RNA sequence: CUCUUAAGGUAGCCAAUGGAUUAACGAGAUUCCCACUGUCCCUAUCUA
C-alpha cells in the first residue's frame, strides 16, 4: 500500500497553466526567424515551437495523472473514505478529462508538424504554428472546472492521516460529547480537539502508542446518530466505514449522566442499531464520566 | 494458518547447554562497576563527561584531546615524554627490552 | 622497461610464487587435492593434467608428458629445491629476527624438507605410471 | 499533522503579533505598487500587465452596471423549455491563385536535370477508391497529408456547426482544372453529407446531400470550414 | 542494561568499538560523543581507550579479546601497541599476532571461557589464542557462515546468532559454548549481529535503529536487567509472533 | 561521497575507467564485474569517469549465474592494480582489480569476501569491514 | 516477485538493444504506406514455419478500414521447410479469412508460380479498365518477397540475402505489360506482448548485433526437437543449453585462447542456422474441427 | 453451367539425389568475435 498521498505536484488552473506553458515555449525556444532565411530553417523553427509546446502540456498532464491515486486499486477502506470525501464519480471523470486532453494535445501536435512539412512561406508556417497553439489552448481552456476540483482534492487529500488497515487498531465510537477525543488525548499524543458541543470532530483522527513493545494505532471517529442509512450523512459515514472496514477492538463509549444531550436509552438503542457492524471484531463497552455518575447507583 | 510454523519455531526456540565437563563458568562484574552510580543527564551534581570538556574548551572538531592523560605509568611525570623511535638507522622498539 | 619484459611480467600476467608452490608440494593432502581436481569448463583440459611444480594446466596427458620430458620443467624443479626465501631470510640478512630465521631453517631441514621430497617422489612415480 | 492542522494551530496559538498591521500596510501599499509596476515593467510582461488591467476594469464596470440595474427594480412546449441548444453565394469573389502558387516543381534524376513533376501545395479531396499512379507516370502529386475527407459545416438556419464528410467537389472558382483535381480553396463549392441534419423534402424524401461553400484557407489554418447553402 | 547510540550516524557499534568486562576500546574519529556515550554507562570503573589500528577506525573488527587479554593483528604499529600497553593495566595481556586473517574481530568470537574461530586459522594462532585469552578453542561455522566474530555476539551469560541459523546448529553451538543461544536481528533487520552490537556481562550497546522487540530479545538473552532471565521468551512470544 | 559511505574520502589514484572489467571477490556467484559508471564522478569534456579503491560503481555481471546476469547493480571496489600512495609513506598496489556487489545503502549481497581488502575501502564501508576476513 | 523486488537492491535492467527495434523506423513505415497507396493488390507474405507469428494484423485492419477497394491476399512461402500436411492445414485455416496460396520461391525449381500468375491475370481482367495494376509485396523481414518476385520474373531482378533487411527501399518490376510488382522493405508492427526472444526467433534481426545469444539458446531447445538437433550437429547427451553449447563447441573446435569455448560465437551460429533453415522446425497448425 | 478451406499428430509420397542456401579462389563490397595495442582517458620522453 501507500497510506499517504501528500506527494502530488501543484495543479494549476486553466489560464495559469496556459500562461506557464506558453511563456515557457517563448523563453526556452529561440524567437528570431527571418523571411530571408531558407524555407527549411523556417519550417524547423515553427516545427520546434509546436512540438515543444505540445511536450510541455503533455508533461504537465502526466504529472497530474501519475500523482493521483487509483480509487479502484487502493484498499477498500481508503476507497470508501475517498468516495465519501471526494465523490468518486467526479474524481474519475476529472482524471479522465485530463487523460482525454493529453491525447488530444498529442494529436494536434503530430498533425500540425506533418502539415508544417509542406509550408511554402514564413507567413503560412506562422499561421500553421499559431493554429496549432490556439487549438491546444482551446483544449486546455475546456478543463477549467476539473482542474479547480483536482486542486482542491489534492490539497485536502495531502492532509489525510495514514491509517494502516492491517495493523493493530483500537477504534473509538459512540454518541457525540461522550469523551472519545478526551480518551484519545489520554492514551495517545494526538492533538484532537475537546469541546462540549456536538460534532466537534468532523474527520477521523489517529493516535499511536506501544503495548508490550508492539505498535498500536487508535482511531477516534466523529459521532454516530441513531438514524437509518438513507438519511445518514457523510460525516457519520466516515465512522460507519471505519467500523465496517477496520478489523479491530471497538470501544463504545456511554455517558450515563446525559451531559452529552442523549439519554441512556438512546445510547443503548444506538449500540443495538450498530450491533451488526462489529462482526468478527473485538467489542467492548466503556462507561465514561464516572466522576459525575456511577453505573452502580443507576435505576 | 499452517504456513508460519517453522519460521516462528526457529526463532522462538532458545537453545540450552548441557554439562560436557565439570568446569564452572561464572559471570564477572567488577566491584567498581557494581558500586557505580547511575548517570543523571539533568542533575546539578553529576560527572563532567568528555563531551562537556570538549564543549567548554573548543567544541567538536576544534578540541584537541590529550590521549597521554590516561596513561597508567610508574611516574606521572613520564606522561608527557616523547618516545624515541630512530637511532642511527635502527628501530628503538626492537631493541627495547627489560634486563 | 623494455617491451619484452614489460609484456611478460605485467601485473595482470603474473604467475604463482615459488614459496606458494613449495607449500603446495610440502603436504600430502595438498598434493592429493591438486591431483584430483573438480571438472572446470574454464580450464585447459577440464582442469585435469595439472603440473604442480610449474603450476600449469595442459590440454592433454600427452602434452603433460612432453612437458615433463623438458628442460623448462627441470628448471622449475631445480628452483624448487632449497629454502623457499620468504621475508625472514632478508630480515636475517639485514640482522633482524635471526633466531626466527634459524628456527625456520632447522624446521625446513628436519621436518618439512624430507616430507616434501617424498611427496615429490610419489608424485613423480604416479605421473610416470599413469602417463 | 492531520486534517486542518494549520487552522487548528491558528485557533490555538494565534498568528504572528504584527500580522494584521503588516497585512494592512501591504494592502495600503498596493496602489503605489500597481502604479510603479505599470510605469516600470517593460516588454512582454508590461504588455500582459496592461491587457490584464484593461480586462479587470471592464469586469468592474460590468459589475457596477449589473448592480445598478438590479437595484433599479420562442414559444417552446413544456418538455422543451428548461433546455438549451437572390441565388448569390456568400463568397461571389475570392483571391485569384496563379499556377505558380498552386504547383511546386519537383526535380528528378541523379543530377536533378528533369523538372516535369508538379506537387499541389493546397488541400485536396481525392474521393473514394483512390490509388496512386505509378511513379514513372505520376506527373501531378497530391500528398496524403494534404488530403481532406471532412469539413466543419455551419448551417445558417438553427445556428449550428457539424463535422460532415465530403462527397464531391463541384466548382473550384479558380479553374475547372482545379475542380477536376479536387483542390479545396476559399470559395470552392463542395458537396456534403447532411444525413445527421435531419432534412426532409416536402414530398417525404430524406435529404442526405447538399452544397456548401468553403469560407477559409485550409492551407493556412489546417482545417476546412464551410457554409451550407440553404 | 541495553543502550542505543551511534558512531557518527552509524549503527555499527561493533565495527567501531570493542567491549569486554574489564576495558573498552573506542575509535578516535571525530568528536567525543561516542566516548561520552560509553562513559555515561561505565563511569571510571573500567578503562576506556581511544585507539586506532593500522590507522583505521575499525577496531572492533580488527581486534579480539576478553577480560584477560587482547590480540591485535600484525598490521598494528609499534606506537599503537605501546599506546595500548600504556593505557591498559598489567592484568590485561597484549599480544600482536602474526596471522594471515588480519580481521581478528571477524574470525574470532570469544568470551571469558570459550572461543569459536575461523576453521582456516593457523595452529600457532590457535595456541596463541589459548595462551593469551585463556580459553578453549573450537573451529566452527555458524550454520555454514564463516566469520563467527561478525555473525555472533557472545558473553558469559548468553549469545545471539544470525537469524539464518538452524535449530540443530543452535543446539550444537550451545553445547559447545555452554551458554543459552537465540537467533534474531539487530539494527532493524541486520543479520550482522556481531558487528551490529557490543556486549559484556552487564552492558549492551546497539544502534539507534534497533527496535523495541529486538532490544527486549537482547536483554532477555544477555540477562542484563535485574529481572531479565532467558526464560521470558514464553512471555515475549506474543510480541515476537506479531513482530516476525 | 556516496550513500552509505562513512565519512569523507581522500583522493586515490584512479585505476578503473569505464569499460574496465574486474574480478568479483564476494560469494554471490558472479565471476567478474564490468564497470559502466562511477558514482560521484565529475563532469569534463572527453574525460572518462574512472574509479579507485573504495569507490562505488554501477556494474553488469559478464561471467556468473544467468539469473545474476543482464542487470545493473552497485559495486564497491576493494582491490586495484594501480599503485596509490598511503599517507604513512609508501606507494602500494595489488595483483588484480576486484570488487564486491552491494546495494545503494552499501550492504553486501554475499556473506564473505575472499582475498585481501584495502584499508581505505574497509574503513570507508562498515559492511565491507564486517564481511572481510583479510584487511591488507 | 518481479519488478518491485528488484529496485530495493538497486538492480536495474540493462538498456534495451537498438537492434531489436529494426523494422519499426519512420523511414520504413513511410515506404510501406507509399507502396500500399500505390498498390491495387497487396500480397501479404507469411512464413510457413510461423505464419501466425509473421502476420501484420494492424496493417490488415488499416487496409480493411481505410482502403477497402484494395485486394489483400496471403502467400504462404517456404512451404518446402514444413511437412506437406502442415502446409495443407495452414492453407485451410488461413483460407477461412483470406485467399491463401502455398508457395516455394526459387528461380529454377519453384512451386506455385503458375497459380500466382493466373491469379494476377484474373485480377488484371477484373481491372481491365485501369490500363495497369500494381501488386505490392508486404510482410515480415526475410519472409521472401524479393525471392517471390524473382521467381515470377524468372530472373534475379531483386537482391536477395539470408540476412534480414536486404531490401531497403521500394522497387518497381514489370511482370507483364499491364502488371507491375512493387518490392517493399520488411516491417515489424510495434507490440508490448512480443518480447525480444519472439522478435529474434521470427528472423527479424541480425544475430551479430545481439549481446548474449546464450540466453536465447534455450528458446532454440524448446522450439526444436532433440532428435533433429542431434542429427544436425552429430552430437548427443546434453541436459541443458550450456552443455549443448559446450559439446558443440568442443566438437567443432570453436575454442578461444586459454581453453574457454566460444559460447557467443557458437550460439550466434546456432541462431543463424535456426533462422536460415538448416535445423528443421515448425509451429503446430490449429486443431482440426 | 461450373471453379477455391478435400490432405493431419515433428517429416511424406513420387521419380544416390531432390540441388543456385554451389566447393575452391579474390590487393572486390560488408557485419561480428578472440588476440592485441598511445585509437582514446592524457599526454610525457628519446634519436636523426
Ligand atoms: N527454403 C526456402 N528458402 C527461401 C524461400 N524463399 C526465400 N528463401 C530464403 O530466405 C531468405 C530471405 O530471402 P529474401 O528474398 O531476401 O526475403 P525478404 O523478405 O525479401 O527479406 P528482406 O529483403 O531482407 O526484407 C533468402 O536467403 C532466401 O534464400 C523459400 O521459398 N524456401
Ligand atoms: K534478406
Ligand atoms: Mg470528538
Ligand atoms: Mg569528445
Ligand atoms: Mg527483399
Ligand atoms: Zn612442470
Amino acid at each position: 500500500m501507500q497510506l499517504s498521498w501528500k506527494d502530488i505536484p501543484t495543479v494549476a488552473p486553466a489560464n495559469d497553466l496556459l500562461d506557464i506553458v506558453l511563456n515557457r515555449t517563448q523563453r526556452k525556444t529561440p524567437t528570431v526567424i527571418r523571411p530571408g532565411f531558407k524555407i527549411t530553417r523556417i519550417r524547423a523553427f515553427y516545427m520546434r515551437k509546436v512540438k515543444y509546446t505540445g511536450e510541455g502540456f503533455v508533461e504537465k498532464f502526466e504529472d497530474i495523472l501519475k500523482g493521483f491515486p487509483n480509487i479502484n486499486d487502493v484498499h477498500p477502506f481508503h476507497r470508501d473514505l475517498m468516495d465519501t470525501l471526494y465523490e468518486k464519480n467526479h474524481y474519475k471523470i476529472s482524471l479522465a478529462a485530463i487523460s482525454r486532453a493529453k491525447s488530444l494535445v498529442e494529436q494536434v501536435a503530430r498533425d500540425y508538424v506533418r502539415l508544417l512539412k509542406f509550408g511554402q512561406s514564413l507567413f503560412q508556417c506562422k499561421q500553421l504554428k499559431r493554429a496549432a497553439l490556439g487549438r491546444m489552448a482551446t483544449i486546455v481552456k475546456k478543463l477549467r472546472d476539473p482542474l479547480a476540483y483536482l486542486e482542491q482534492v489534492r490539497q485536502h487529500i495531502g492532509r489525510l492521516p495514514s491509517i494502516d488497515p492491517n495493523t493493530r487498531t483500537l477504534l473509538i465510537c459512540g454518541y457525540p460529547n461522550v469523551g472519545k477525543s478526551s480518551f484519545l488525548r489520554c492514551i495517545t499524543k494526538s492533538d484532537v480537539d475537546v469541546q462540549p458541543y456536538a460534532f466537534t470532530t468532523k474527520s477521523l483522527y489517529v493516535g499511536h502508542f506501544d503495548y508490550k513493545y508492539l505498535r498500536f494505532q487508535a482511531i477516534d471517529t466523529p459521532g454516530i446518530l441513531d438514524r437509518p442509512t438513507e438519511e445518514m450523512n457523510n460525516i457519520e459515514m466516515q465512522s460507519i466505514y471505519a467500523i465496517a472496514h477496520l478489523r479491530s477492538c471497538v470501544l463504545y463509549f456511554m455517558d450515563l449522566s446525559e451531559q452529552c444531550g442523549f439519554t441512556i436509552e438512546a445510547q443503548v438503542k444506538l449500540f443495538h442499531s450498530i450491533k451488526p457492524l462489529f462482526a468478527n471484531k473485538s467489542v467492548m463497552v466503556v462507561i465514561n464520566k464516572t466522576d459525575i455518575i456511577r453505573p452502580e447507583d443507576l435505576d | 494458518s499452517q504456513s508460519r510454523i517453522n519460521n516462528v519455531l526457529n526463532k522462538i526456540h532458545v537453545a540450552q547447554p548441557q554439562a560436557r565437563d565439570d568446569v564452572k563458568r561464572t559471570p564477572f562484574i567488577p566491584e567498581s562497576v557494581k558500586n557505580l552510580k547511575k548517570y543523571d543527564p539533568e542533575d546539578p551534581n553529576r560527572r563532567k563527561l568528555a563531551r562537556d570538556i570538549e564543549a567548554e574548551n573548543g567544541g567538536a572538531g576544534v578540541f584537541n584531546v590529550n590521549l597521554k592523560d590516561k596513561y597508567l605509568l610508574e611516574d606521572d611525570e613520564w606522561k608527557n615524554d616523547i618516545m624515541p623511535e630512530i637511532l642511527d638507522g635502527k628501530n628503538v622498539y626492537d631493541f627495547l627490552d627489560p634486563e | 622497461m623494455g617491451r619484452y619484459s614489460v609484456k611478460r611480467y605485467k601485473t595482470k600476467r603474473r604467475t604463482r610464487d615459488l614459496d606458494l608452490i613449495y607449500n603446495d608440494l610440502s603436504t600430502k593432502e595438498s598434493v592429493q587435492k591438486l591431483l584430483n581436481q573438480p571438472l572446470d569448463e574454464t580450464k585447459p583440459g577440464l582442469g585435469q593434467h595439472y603440473c604442480i611444480h610449474c603450476a600449469k594446466y595442459m590440454e592433454t596427458a600427452i602434452a603433460l608428458k612432453t612437458h615433463l620430458k623438458g628442460k623448462v620443467h627441470k628448471r622449475r624443479v631445480k628452483e624448487l629445491r632449497g629454502v623457499p626465501y620468504t621475508q625472514e631470510v632478508s630480515d636475517a640478512a639485514a640482522g633482524y629476527n635471526l633466531n626466527k630465521f634459524l628456527n625456520r631453517v632447522q624446521e625446513i631441514t628436519q621436518s618439512v624438507g624430507p616430507e616434501k621430497e617424498s611427496n615429490e617422489a610419489l608424485l613423480k612415480e604416479h605421473l610416470d605410471s599413469t602417463l | 499533522p492531520q486534517n486542518d492542522y494549520i487552522e487548528r494551530h491558528i485557533k490555538q496559538h494565534g498568528k504572528r503579533l504584527d500580522h494584521e498591521e503588516r497585512k494592512r500596510k501591504r494592502e495600503a501599499r498596493e496602489s503605489h505598487k500597481i502604479s510603479e509596476r505599470a510605469q516600470k515593467l517593460t516588454g512582454w510582461k508590461g504588455k500582459q500587465f496592461a491587457k490584464k488591467r484593461y480586462a479587470e476594469k471592464v469586469s468592474m464596470r460590468k459589475k457596477i452596471k449589473a448592480h445598478e440595474q438590479s437595484k433599479v427594480k420562442d414559444a417552446l412546449p413544456t418538455y422543451l423549455l428548461d433546455r438549451e441548444q437572390k441565388f448569390s453565394v456568400p463568397l461571389p469573389k475570392v483571391r485569384g491563385i496563379s499556377e505558380e502558387e498552386m504547383f511546386k516543381v519537383i526535380k528528378t534524376g541523379k543530377s536533378r536535370s528533369k523538372s516535369w513533376k508538379r506537387m499541389i501545395t493546397k488541400h485536396t479531396f481525392v474521393g473514394e477508391g483512390f490509388t496512386r499512379r505509378p511513379v514513372k507516370m505520376e506527373r501531378i502529386i497530391r500528398p496524403s497529408a494534404l488530403r481532406q475527407k471532412k469539413a466543419n459545416v455551419t448551417h445558417p438556419e438553427l445556428g449550428v456547426t457539424v463535422f460532415l464528410p465530403i462527397l464531391a467537389v463541384k466548382k473550384n472558382p479558380q479553374s475547372p482544372m482545379y475542380t477536376q483535381l479536387g483542390v479545396l480553396t476559399k470559395g470552392t463549392i463542395i458537396e456534403v453529407n447532411v444525413s445527421e441534419l435531419g432534412m426532409v423534402t416536402a414530398g417525404g424524401k430524406v435529404v442526405w446531400g447538399k452544397y456548401a461553400q468553403v469560407t477559409n484557407e485550409p492551407d493556412r489554418d489546417g482545417c476546412v470550414n464551410a457554409v451550407l447553402l440553404v | 542494561m541495553a543502550t542505543r547510540t551511534q558512531f557518527e550516524n552509524s549503527n555499527e557499534i561493533g565495527v567501531f568499538s570493542k567491549l569486554t568486562n574489564t576495558y573498552c576500546l573506542v575509535a578516535v574519529g571525530g568528536s567525543e560523543n561516542f566516548y561520552s556515550a560509553f562513559e555515561a554507562e561505565l563511569g571510571d570503573a573500567i578503562p576506556i581507550v581511544h585507539t586506532t589500528i593500522a590507522g583505521t577506525r575499525i577496531i572492533g573488527r580488527m581486534t579480539a579479546g576478553n577480560r584477560r587479554g587482547l590480540l591485535v593483528p600484525t598490521q598494528t604499529t609499534d606506537q599503537e601497541l605501546q599506546h595500548l600497553r600504556n593505557s591498559l593495566p598489567d592484568s590485561v595481556k597484549i599480544q600482536r599476532v602474526e596471522e594471515r586473517l588480519s580481521a581478528l574481530g571477524n574470525v574470532i568470537c570469544c568470551n571469558d571461557y570459550v572461543a569459536l574461530v575461523h576453521p582456516d586459522i593457523d595452529r600457532e594462532t590457535e595456541e596463541l589464542i589459548s595462551d593469551v585469552l585463556g580459553v578453549e578453542v573450537f573451529r566452527q561455522t555458524i550454520s555454514g557462515n564463516i566469520l563467527v566474530g561478525s555473525y555472533c555476539s557472545l558473553s558469559n551469560q548468553g549469545g545471539l546468532v544470525h537469524p539464518q541459523t538452524s535449530v540443530q546448529d543452535q543446539e550444537e553451538l550451545s553445547s559447545l559454548l555452554q551458554v543459552p543461544l537465540v537467533a534474531g536481528t539487530v539494527n532493524r533487520g541486520s543479520s550482522v549481529v556481531g558487528a551490529g552490537m557490543v556486549v559484556n556481562d552487564y552492558l549492551a550497546v546497539t544502534g539507534l535503529d534497533t527496535t523495541a522487540p529486538e532490544l527486549s530479545v537482547i536483554e532477555s538473552i544477555f540477562r542484563l536487567q535485574d529481572a531479565q532471565p532467558e526464560s521470558i521468551s514464553g512471555n515475549l512470544r506474543d510480541t515476537l509472533i506479531e513482530t516476525y | 561521497s556516496g550513500n552509505g559511505a562513512q565519512g569523507t574520502k581522500f583522493r586515490i589514484s584512479l585505476g578503473l575507467p569505464v569499460g574496465a572489467i574486474m574480478n568479483c571477490a564476494d560469494n554471490s556467484g558472479a565471476r567478474n564485474l564490468y564497470i559502466i559508471a562511477v558514482k560521484g564522478s565529475g563532469s569534463r569534456l572527453n574525460r572518462l569517469p574512472a574509479a579507485s579503491l573504495g569507490d562505488m560503481v554501477m556494474a553488469t555481471v559478464k561471467k556468473g549465474k544467468p539469473e545474476l546476469r543482464k542487470k545493473v547493480m552497485p559495486a564497491i571496489v576493494v582491490r586495484q592494480a594501480k599503485s596509490w600512495r598511503r599517507r604513512d609513506g609508501v606507494f602500494l598496489y595489488f595483483e588484480d582489480n576486484a570488487g564486491v556487489i552491494a546495494n545503494p545503502k552499501g550492504e553486501m549481497k554475499g556473506s564473505a569476501i575472499t582475498g585481501p581488502v584495502g584499508k581505505e575501502c574497509a574503513d570507508l564501508w562498515p559492511r565491507v569491514a564486517s564481511n572481510s576476513g583479510v584487511v591488507v | 516477485m518481479g519488478n518491485q523486488e528488484d529496485k530495493e537492491n538497486g538492480w536495474t535492467s540493462a538498456a534495451k538493444e537498438a537492434i531489436f527495434s529494426k523494422g519499426q523506423s519512420k523511414r520504413i513505415w513511410n515506404e510501406l504506406y507509399k507502396v500500399i497507396d500505390s498498390s491495387d493488390v497487396v500480397i501479404h507474405v507469411l512464413d510457413a514455419r510461423d505464419p501466425l507469428g509473421t502476420r501484420c494484423k494492424s496493417v490488415e485492419e488499416y487496409m480493411k478500414k481505410e482502403t477497402p477497394h484494395k485486394h489483400l491476399i496471403y502467400v504462404l512461402n517456404k512451404c518446402d521447410l514444413v511437412p506437406t500436411w502442415v502446409a495443407a492445414a495452414w492453407v485451410k485455416h488461413l483460407s477461412k479469412e483470406r485467399p491463401t496460396l502455398a508457395f516455394h520461391a526459387s528461380i529454377t525449381n519453384s512451386f506455385g508460380k503458375g497459380s500466382l500468375i493466373q491469379l494476377l491475370r484474373q485480377f488484371s481482367q477484373l481491372h481491365t479498365d485501369r490500363k495497369q495494376i500494381s501488386v505490392g509485396f508486404i510482410g515480415y523481414p526475410n519472409t521472401g518477397k524479393s525471392s517471390i518476385i524473382n521467381t515470377l520474373r524468372k530472373k534475379k531482378v531483386c537482391q536477395v540475402a539470408p540476412i534480414p533487411g536486404e531490401t531497403k527501399v521500394w522497387q518497381y518490376i514489370t511482370l507483364m505489360k499491364r502488371i507491375f510488382l512493387i518490392d517493399c522493405p520488411g516491417i515489424v508492427p510495434p507490440s508490448s506482448k512480443d518480447s525480444e526472444e519472439d522478435i529474434l526467433f521470427r528472423g527479424v534481426v541480425r544475430v551479430e548485433h545481439v549481446t548474449h545469444p546464450e540466453q536465447y539458446i534455450p528458446g532454440v531447445l524448446k522450439r526444436c526437437q532433440v532428435k533433429h538437433l542431434e542429427r544436425t550437429y552429430e552430437i548427443s547427451g546434453w541436459k541443458d543449453a550450456t552443455e549443448f553449447i559446450e559439446i558443440l563447441a568442443r566438437k567443432q573446435g570453436r575454442l578461444l585462447k586459454g581453453g574457454e569455448p566460444d559460447e557467443s560465437g557458437v550460439s550466434k551460429q546456432i541462431l543463424n542456422d535456426f533462422n536460415r533453415g538448416k535445423i528443421p522446425w515448425f509451429v503446430l497448425p490449429p486443431e482440426k474441427e
